[PDB]
């Protein structure tokens, strides 16, 4: 008898592996929730997600990429209840459809590796930024093709990321430094290609990850490279502003209170930037190679009714 | 019109290149990843051709074989093929004589001595071939030949020095310039009893010799009871306008662009370069017609195809070009 919300189903698979990522983790989590707790009607089934997906946003606030994971397993469980089997069938057609993205959603990323070949050509230098796992399979993708290239890594503060990417590719053999992501600006104009990944795309193509994406896209525009980004196709939220201002962490991103005693003060700034359409230049889904504008229609072709 | 015979011929340069050439023709042997015998055919491939006639005098045997690997076998081709096998030492001219004892010649048809490359049309050639026609009964053939402008006396191997008209561009005479380097052998001579008819004519030096001529098929019957002929230029076409046989008119033809033919390994030093740069234009190399090749351009002049293993830190200068099966290391040049 479990109750699937915070742990007793959830964070059990999370100290399982780190290949899985956070949203497919609730995907993974959702379609466990109905499988086990399946209470014969179609009623209270979609009452029990939005209780529990909602509770789920009450879990954790500020990892949002878990809130396009909220957002697509309910646009999966609509279209899945359609077809039109009155719940008789839907029952059991659900879960026959059921580890779909167990099988599917965890080769996203390999499949990536299939299409995201053809970006990082003969002798590009990489810049990336931030531990978005896609990247790094189309870089396994690249050291296993054996094709020229070199990388750099910014930093990924203060979220520590960088220091990972470091030693992550290192062994794996590529010729590669770590760079402060305050020495962009200076050694951007000898960097060619840039690849960095959102936690989540808004609606006009969005970049809803990391401290400073938006900062190393707008240097890549006066740079005038082509600002790829890596991700898949269940990475889409409605979640959606009109300036660089997401919703935050707790608070403003310009607080004026005090250390009481010993708080931390790089930490008072935000964790999450946005990038519209207007940076970007291409992008990655399963689905395939997909333009700034496509990424729009698409996140409004099933969204709308 | 019609009926576009030739006549192939390998096997005249075996003294030019013998550390190699003891286990492969002169014509084997790869220009650029690939030989020169389908230049050569893919050429007259455009000239639209019907039926070669091949001359194997040595390694007969390792020819068709490789032609049984070609596309030319399969029965889509400009031609059929065929071959003649001849023992060894059986020089130009005799080569004809043999084959026109045989007869299967008729009409016109292409010479290809040597081995050659270019990237002339046949058009501009041939209608002005058939102009000689309409302007003689009594003609011979049309020598077509390039213009080495900036460069004389780099044609390495023979110094050819032309004296030809200026409207008819009739050759009127051929004497073998001597070695440049060499500055002793200091006289050309020219009969000017033949010279009644011209008098205003044009003397050169760099027509580039490719030896591709196309004639009509009495010119060999003329060179058939002249059986003293043992070399396509250095005799014939001298003895032939020396005043011997009377009213036989031979033309050359200049083009303002590239052909040439590989002479020795300073030939295939330089021609292999120019086909390397776009000085082949249009006959480039990723076309990759031939092996039906993977080559990918880049520019500086890049050939590489596929299954390139390309090491780290490896500068990849100008004018290069790699196949495939290749992995290059660490600190090269």
């Amino acid at each position: 008898m479990s109750e699937f919300n915070i742990t007793e189903t959830y964070l059990r698979f999370l100290e399982e592996d780190t290949e899985m990522t956070m949203p497919i983790a609730a995907i993974e989590a959702l379609v466990t929730l109905l499988r086990i707790k399946t209470p014969e009607t179609a009623a209270e089934m979609i009452n029990t997600i939005k209780s529990s997906t909602e509770e789920l946003i009450k879990s954790i606030p500020n990892s949002v990429s878990l809130r396009a994971g909220c957002d697509i397993f309910m646009r999966f469980v609509l279209r899945n209840l359609h077809l039109y089997g009155d719940w008789e069938n839907c029952k059991q057609h659900l879960i026959e459809n059921g580890q779909l993205f167990v099988s599917r959603a965890k080769k996203s990323r390999n499949k990536i590796a299939e299409i995201g070949v053809d970006f990082i050509a003969d002798d590009d230098i990489i810049l990336v930024h931030g531990y978005s796992r896609a990247v790094f399979s189309l870089l396994n993708h690249a050291a296993n093709k054996f094709i020229r290239f070199r990388c750099v890594v910014t930093e990924s503060r203060p979220s520590k990321q960088g220091n990972q990417l470091y030693t992550l590719l290192e062994q794996k053999g590529i010729p590669v430094t770590l760079i402060v992501d305050s020495a962009v600006g200076a050694v951007i104009d000898k960097v060619d290609k840039v690849f960095v990944g959102a936690e989540g795309v808004a609606e006009s193509g969005g970049i809803i990850n990391l401290v400073g994406t938006y900062s190393v896209g707008v240097l890549a525009h006066n740079a005038r490279k082509p600002f790829y980004v890596v991700t898949e196709s269940h990475k889409f939220v409605r979640m959606f502003p009109l300036s660089s201002d997401d919703l935050p962490m707790a608070g403003p991103p310009l607080d004026f209170t005090r250390r009481t005693d010993d708080l931390e003060d790089a930490l008072r700034g935000p964790t999450i930037d946005y990038t519209a359409q207007e940076y970007i230049t291409a992008l990655i889904t399963d689905l395939g190679v997909l333009t700034p504008s496509a990424v729009s229609e698409e996140l409004i072709k099933m969204w709308y009714d | 019109e019609d009926r576009l015979q030739a006549v192939v011929l390998t096997d005249s340069y075996e003294t030019r290149f013998m550390p190699l050439t003891a286990v492969k023709p002169r014509c084997l042997l790869p220009l650029a990843n690939v030989p020169l015998i389908e230049y050569t055919l893919e050429f007259l491939a455009k000239a639209g051709v019907h039926e070669v006639f091949l001359i194997c005098s040595s390694h007969a045997n390792q020819i068709n074989d490789y032609i049984e690997n070609s596309k030319w076998n399969l029965p889509w081709s400009p031609f059929k093929i065929t071959t003649i096998m001849s023992p060894e030492a059986r020089c130009t001219g005799d080569v004809m004589r043999d084959l026109d004892n045989r007869g299967i010649i008729t009409g016109d048809f292409i010479l290809v001595s040597g081995d050659v490359l270019t990237n002339i049309d046949f058009s501009k050639m041939l209608e002005f071939h058939k102009k000689m026609h309409l302007q003689d009964k009594d003609h011979i053939s049309t020598m077509c030949l390039s213009k080495a402008s900036t460069y004389p006396k780099t044609r390495t191997i023979e110094p050819a020095a032309f004296v030809l008209d200026k409207s008819t561009s009739r050759c009127i005479y051929y004497q073998d310039l001597p070695l440049p380097s060499s500055r002793e052998k200091t006289s050309i001579q020219i009969d000017p009893e033949l010279l009644d008819n011209v008098d205003e004519f044009v003397i050169r030096n760099d027509l580039i010799d490719c030896r591709i001529d196309i004639c009509t098929s009495h010119v060999p019957l003329i060179f058939q009871e002249n059986f003293d002929y043992q070399s396509l230029r250095t005799d014939f076409v001298k003895g032939v306008i020396s005043s011997d046989i009377l009213g036989k008119h031979i033309y050359a033809y200049l083009t303002d662009e590239y052909a040439v033919r590989v002479e020795s390994w300073q030939t295939y030093d330089t021609i292999s370069q120019d086909f390397l740069g776009r000085w082949c234009y249009p006959l480039v190399l990723d076309s990759n017609i031939q092996d039906d090749q993977t080559y990918s351009y880049e520019s500086r002049h890049i050939y590489k195809e596929k299954d390139v293993v390309l090491a780290q830190s490896c500068k990849i200068g100008k004018c290069t070009a790699i196949g495939s099966g290749t992995k290059i290391g660490e600190g090269t040049k």
